[PDB]
């Protein structure tokens, strides 16, 4: 019952920013850690008012970590590394990754050596970067091989379909998703344009990344809500692995939070499992649900949760191997985020997230055949053969989803 | 600390563009350019250490100026004061005079050790250099010759360091030196061999961009270098500003995003808005004449474009959707589907509260060089002006190799 959070990259670090901005007052503390329901799973005991979130903000070209420290973290565990991230996965893996992995894993095993008992890791990053992609992949590699009995969860922002912020980001995405496969037993994928449209629906003016990462932060908070807010029908990360991962390598999740508030519970539950409310733009029409976890929290009523079966027997489409009334991991938590009397999270193992994967595949299917940006990898130590086999693994995973329909 | 970048300026156009560039960058930071000292009570705006140094102290630019004639260095000192370190400024007497070989084999060899000693001094004060911006005009003599020698010596000594060149091409409206084709091709060979990137300007495009689209009946060269300076400020703001919404882009980051192939490293630049100090602004960034090179890139083929917005961002989903819609009617390489790096900077420029800079890789730029090569077809079909090239130290077969390398570049693009 302890969480070590890993934050690599600018996107992952802003996700972490918003994540603790809401997690601190979700337990009644300010952003700086001052006191204004076992909340010690995320936080280490340092001072009676300062409950320190032990999360490593390791990131090449730090830049943003300065504005992170301006909300107080543990300054010893985090590092503002010498810059030079670029958007190269190999540059975060073996060029400058090899000169930071010893220090970051010394920090990590010092953080977990003082742990009474650990459940796993929740890493927030973006697969499309160069720091959060390559450094995250290296951390996954040397963290699975160090603690094979622990359960790494990755909250990765997949690059947007409509427009791109990096010109080599599908290379990075695929060659980090391969490491997420080979090194983690759980993954929640985030898509940016879905977050933009959700925040457009939620608010009345134009949002930005801070609102998107607030939504992502609500997602991550409700992921572990049943673990740190013990009510009835508790949920654990081991339970997430057991009942959301039907096959050994199929552990990529799409997440929706509701509402977007003294709302009527049927509306909250039917809008929680809404095809347009999920935070990753995945394939719903042709896709089906493998394993949906409904984690409701706050002013939730057990009969209300269990009687909202209209949205499951009407809107939710399941695979052939799951029972019609099954496919639900139900969870109750006594505490919901503020502004919500009762709120809900849908964590779905779904076929349509493979569509997410395949769009990166599509980009890789046009770049590798044209020798597009591969010299940036070859001169950095990552050859074309390992990129090809990483894409082969990712395509096999997407085909596993397509076969699991 | 942030990844560093030194801007070495060679030749007259390079030195004057450097003067204007550090002027506008300093006044973006809130630093007086004519003095080099920070404004009291005001902190530097953004990551100063990328392009500057607190020399004890003063926020001095990390700029090296070499020119084989005293006039340009003296004029830059007059227009800039104590902004640049005099140790960074190296001058000779006779000049190169449109002769590449003086800067390559001649006074260039004599001036090389002092320039490289100063460059080693500056890089030893760098935390992590991730780019060297060579501000020069390859049409000129000193610029071409010592830019070639300097980038060759960098790649001989260093080579982990990205090199972004910012070269001013000869104008197709008029030539300023008749040996501009010689100098341009001779420096272009070493740019393809040694420089990891090259940014291309052209005076005629900036003239038509600042004549009717700046409401000046006839701009000076100061407006030319000011437009180039707005371009460079927008480009380096990614290397210069960091924060939450803004994404930090190193020059190696901008290189890895903008240079797909090792020989495909020549970039066009454009600026918006084209108004004296949104969708119409989106298209203003992407007009056929908005690029800072006398050519039409919209019949070309954008390899990859760094679109760097800077300013207040009140339409982030709307502007992302506008960029996505604009991408549909632009010529993009199929083999780079992710050909957009949408860089954001919260802080705008000083001239505008809302600006964007296009920094694109386009095949069109090659045909630009092709016309210079066409001009090279005039000076060597009859063996003209090449007596001093041969006498200064170079050889005819070497020059044929250089021209073949330029043709190899142009054929590598297309
Ligand atoms: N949905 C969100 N996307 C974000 C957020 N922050 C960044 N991004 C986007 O994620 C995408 C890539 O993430 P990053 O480049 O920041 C990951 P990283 O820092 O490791 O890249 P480098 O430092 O350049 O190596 C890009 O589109 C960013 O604009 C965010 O808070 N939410
Ligand atoms: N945008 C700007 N372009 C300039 C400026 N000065 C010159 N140029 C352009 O540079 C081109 C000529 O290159 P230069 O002679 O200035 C370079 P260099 O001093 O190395 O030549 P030599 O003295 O013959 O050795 C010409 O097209 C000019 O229009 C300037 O201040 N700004």
């Amino acid at each position: 019952r302890e969480i070590l959070s890993i934050h690599v990259g600018q996107c992952g670090n802003q996700i972490a920013d918003s994540f603790w901005r809401l997690a601190l007052r979700e337990h009644g503390l300010t952003e700086a850690g001052t006191l204004k329901s076992n909340m010690e799973v995320f936080f280490h005991k340092v001072r009676d008012g300062k409950y320190v979130p032990r999360a490593v903000l390791v990131d090449l070209e730090p830049g943003v970590i300065a504005r992170i420290e301006g909300q107080l973290f543990d300054e010893s565990s985090i590092v503002r590394k010498i810059p030079g991230a670029a958007n190269n996965w190999a540059r975060g893996y073996n060029v400058e990754g090899e000169k930071v992995i010893d220090q970051i894993m010394n920090v990590i095993d010092s953080a977990v050596e003082k742990t009474k008992g650990l459940q796993g890791f929740l890493m927030t990053h973006s697969i499309g970067g160069g720091s959060g992609s390559g450094l995250g992949s290296l951390i996954l590699e040397r963290l699975r091989q160090a603690y094979p009995k622990k359960r790494i969860f990755t909250f990765s922002v997949v690059p947007s379909p409509l427009i791109s912020d990096s010109a080599v980001e599908p290379y990075n995405a695929i060659l980090t998703l391969q490491r997420i496969l080979d090194n983690a037993d759980g993954a929640v994928l985030l898509d940016n344009e879905a977050l933009f449209r959700i925040a457009k629906a939620k608010l009345n003016r134009s949002p930005n990344y801070m609102d998107l990462n607030n939504i992502i932060a609500l997602i991550v908070s409700s992921v572990t809500a049943s673990l740190r807010f013990p009510g009835k029908l508790n949920t654990d990360l081991s339970e997430f692995v057991t009942n959301l991962v039907p096959f050994p390598g199929n552990h990529f999740l799409t997440a929706s939070f509701a509402p977007m508030v003294r709302t009527n519970f049927p509306d909250l539950a039917r809008e929680t499992f809404a095809q347009d409310n999920f935070t990753a733009a995945i394939d719903w029409q042709q896709g089906v649900y493998l394993a949906a976890s409904a984690l409701f929290r706050g002013d939730v009523k057990a009969k209300d949760v269990d009687e909202n079966m209209a949205t499951i027997r009407k809107s939710l489409n399941y695979a052939s191997y799951m029972p019609a009334s099954g496919g639900l991991k139900l969870g109750y938590a006594e505490t919901a985020p503020e502004g919500f009397a009762s709120s809900g999270l849908a964590l779905v193992n779904h076929t349509g997230i493979a569509a997410v994967f395949e769009r990166l595949i599509a980009q890789f299917d046009i770049m590798f055949d044209n020798h597009a940006y591969t010299h940036w990898y070859e001169n950095a130590g990552v050859s074309r053969d390992m990129m090809a086999k990483a894409r082969n693994q990712i395509a096999t995973l997407a085909q596993s989803y397509r076969d699991a329909s | 600390k942030v990844n560093n970048t030194i801007v070495v300026s060679i030749g007259q156009a390079g030195n004057q563009i450097a003067a204007s560039f550090w002027k506008t960058v300093c006044l973006e930071h809130g630093i007086d350019p004519l003095t080099g000292q920070t404004a009291p009570g005001v902190a530097p705006r953004g990551n100063w250490s990328s392009f500057f140094s607190k020399l004890g102290g003063s926020y001095v630019p990390r700029a090296i100026m070499v020119d084989l004639e005293p006039s340009v260095i003296d004029n830059v000192k007059a227009t800039s004061g104590s902004l640049f370190n005099p140790a960074n400024l190296i001058s000779r007497t006779e000049g190169a005079g449109g002769n590449f070989a003086v800067g390559y084999l001649g006074a260039g060899r004599e001036v090389l050790p002092e320039v490289m000693s100063r460059l080693d001094y500056e890089i030893d004060k760098c935390d992590n250099v991730g780019g060297i911006i060579v501000l020069h005009a390859i049409g000129g003599g000193t610029g071409s010759g010592f830019g070639a020698l300097l980038i060759e010596s960098l790649k001989e000594k260093y080579g982990e360091i990205p090199v972004l060149s910012c070269a001013v091409l000869p104008s197709p409206q008029v030539s300023s030196v008749v040996t501009e084709p010689y100098n341009t091709v001779f420096a272009l060979n070493t740019l393809r061999r040694s420089a990891d990137a090259c940014l291309i300007f052209d005076n005629e495009a900036l003239f038509d961009l600042a004549h009717r689209k700046w409401n000046i009946e006839s701009p000076t060269v100061d407006d030319l270098n000011l437009l180039i300076t707005e371009a460079l400020a927008g480009i380096t703001a990614s290397m210069r500003f960091s924060g939450f919404l803004t994404v930090e882009i190193s020059l190696r980051e901008l290189l890895t995003n903008l240079v797909p192939q090792p020989s495909l490293h020549f970039l066009m630049c454009a600026f918006a808005p084209l108004t004296p100090p949104i969708e119409e602004m989106i298209k203003s960034l992407f007009d056929n004449g908005s690029v800072f090179a006398a050519c039409s890139p919209m019949e070309g083929r954008f390899l990859s474009t760094a679109v760097l917005y800077r300013g207040i961002m009140e339409d982030k989903p709307l502007a992302d959707a506008a960029l996505a819609a604009m991408r549909e009617k632009l010529p993009l390489t199929y083999w780079i589907p992710t050909a957009f790096k949408i860089g954001y900077v919260e802080q705008p420029g000083i001239s505008h509260r809302k600006s964007m800079v296009l920094l694109a890789n386009n095949t069109e730029i090659a045909r630009v060089l092709d016309r210079i090569c066409h001009n090279f077809d005039k000076l060597w079909q009859r063996k003209a002006f090449a007596n001093w090239y041969l006498n200064e130290g170079m050889s005819e077969e070497q020059i044929n190799v250089l021209r073949a390398s330029a043709q190899e570049l142009v054929q590598s693009y297309q």
